[PDB]
């Protein structure tokens, strides 16, 4: 819902695990994090650890 | 403001007027290293265990 | 063969000295005062540096002064403020008029050797691959990332006895069968490849981190002077005993990094100098032992 | 293979410091003091700038204040009132006049 999520969003983006490859950009040529979004850990699933793109604009 | 911040203020102050900016400059370094980046308005006495 | 093993770990902040016998209860009602700041919230003091805030005082000249307040702090948070050096940290041969307090067992001047990489290798039975497997975080599987290199840091073995679970039936002719539940003695070994990760060259920062943090469950971290990870920290355990904590993230690891290199042990090899054609300490970084 | 799992979450706000062998009656009778407010209703603080409840001053100038705060909430109120910049957080590179 809209309704605090306007101010308490964050409006994040998406990225697979580090040997998975990664939805954006930084027609399949490129697999490397998606764009910025420095390795700011999430959760490591047995090895590979899986972060995203959490950008924090308005 | 307390009476030591608005001290180190009003010093730094007195050394921009003077234009030693030098002198200026590391005073608020020390001001910063003194009384920290940032001044805090709200706590929640508790505890916890 | 009995074993038990029993940890425990109170940790209180703030109320009446703790102590095992203590009731849940005697805590609380001995809570009056000892209280703590448990959670915070404040502004910049740059906000605090205002005209009407002030006392009698030139109007522009608070805002001169508010702006260098925040420059100054600018300065001390992206770095720590350097105008010349590292200064109050060994005030030897340092350029001590502003303030900076970086690091000081400095003895090398290597670059961003990042990443971290091993090999656990099964030499009788299978127990100990499954909890000796520190592989890779850098690329979610046995190798090195990218411009990174997976050199040897050390082998090892390990000799280690587990009484297995064995829950077998066996027919006595065919006809009928018994299930002969009956654990047996075996000495497990694995030998313990551990492949120090070193960039070959110049690194893109987009896949080139930097990291820090090494210590053991007996020898304490100076790093953090604890033994346990600094916070935004995964201990990743590469090695027998050590936790090698990760700066995974630049947040406070920009100032609390320390910017390592990559050592093998003094029989192996090592990454760095000082085409294979050398072989001793990496340069400098005189043996501070880990 | 036996296996128990207990869990337990009390979550009391407000009266004397729980704990575990309380009972459900020295709570009660604990509450004399050690109230809060568990429910509150109010009114836009626009609301209250108004002549009346304000002391001598200028009528229409009253009006102006009033527009002015409630503006002021609006921008607060469905973005984050930004003339320029995100400013007080990571106050190094931010315009930092407004909030
Ligand atoms: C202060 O220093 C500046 C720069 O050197 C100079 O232009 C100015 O005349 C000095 N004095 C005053 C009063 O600003
Ligand atoms: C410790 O070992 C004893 C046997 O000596 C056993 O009865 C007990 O369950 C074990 N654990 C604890 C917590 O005492
Ligand atoms: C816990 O396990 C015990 C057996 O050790 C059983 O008697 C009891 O019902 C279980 N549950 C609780 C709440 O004790």
């Amino acid at each position: 819902d809209y309704e605090l999520g306007f101010k308490f969003s964050v409006p994040f983006g998406g990225f697979f695990s580090c040997i998975m490859g990664n939805p954006l950009v930084n027609a399949p040529s490129l697999k490397k994090c998606p764009g910025g979004f420095s390795q700011h850990l999430a959760v490591i699933s047995d090895g590979c650890q899986v972060s995203y793109c959490v950008k924090a604009g308005i | 403001l307390s009476l030591g911040f608005t001290k180190a203020l009003m010093d730094i102050c007195d050394q921009l007027e003077k234009n030693q900016t030098k002198m200026a400059t590391y005073l608020a370094e020390l001001l910063i290293l003194n009384y920290g980046t940032h001044v805090i308005t709200s706590v929640d006495a508790g505890a916890a265990l | 063969y009995l074993s038990n093993r029993t940890n425990s770990r109170v940790q209180s902040f703030g109320g009446v000295p703790f102590y095992p016998g203590i009731t849940l209860e005697t805590w609380q009602k001995g809570i009056t005062n000892h209280l703590v700041a448990i959670d915070r919230a404040g502004l910049p003091l740059h906000f605090f540096i205002k005209p009407d805030k002030l006392p009698g005082l030139p109007g522009p000249l608070v805002k001169k002064l508010s702006k260098t307040v925040e420059t100054a702090v600018r300065h001390y948070y992206t770095f720590n403020t350097h105008p010349g050096c590292t200064n109050v940290d060994s005030p030897n041969f340092n350029f001590q008029a502003n303030m900076d307090d970086d690091s000081c067992d400095a003895k090398v001047t290597n670059f961003t050797f990042g990443g971290v990489y091993q090999e656990c290798t099964e030499l009788s039975g299978d127990v100990l691959c499954q909890n000796l497997e520190q592989k890779n975080l850098l690329t979610g599987d046995f190798s090195c990332p990218p411009g990174y290199s997976p050199v040897h840091l050390l082998s090892q073995t390990h000799e280690e006895g587990y009484s297995r679970l064995e829950c077998k039936k066996k027919c006595t002719l065919k006809i009928f069968c018994k299930t002969v539940c009956e654990d047996v003695f075996r000495v497990a070994k694995a030998e313990f490849r551990a492949y120090w990760c070193v960039a070959a060259g110049q690194v893109p920062d987009n896949s080139g981190l930097l990291f820090g943090g090494v210590f053991t469950d007996k020898t304490i971290n100076p790093m953090t002077n604890a033994q346990s990870c600094p916070a935004g920290y995964i201990p990743l355990n590469l090695f027998e005993s050590l936790k090698v904590c990760v700066s995974l993230d630049y947040e406070l690891g920009f100032k609390f990094s320390v910017p390592f290199g990559g050592f093998f042990s003094c029989i192996m090899g090592n990454p760095l100098v000082n085409a294979p054609s050398l072989k001793k300490c990496p340069g400098g970084f005189s043996q501070h032992l880990a």
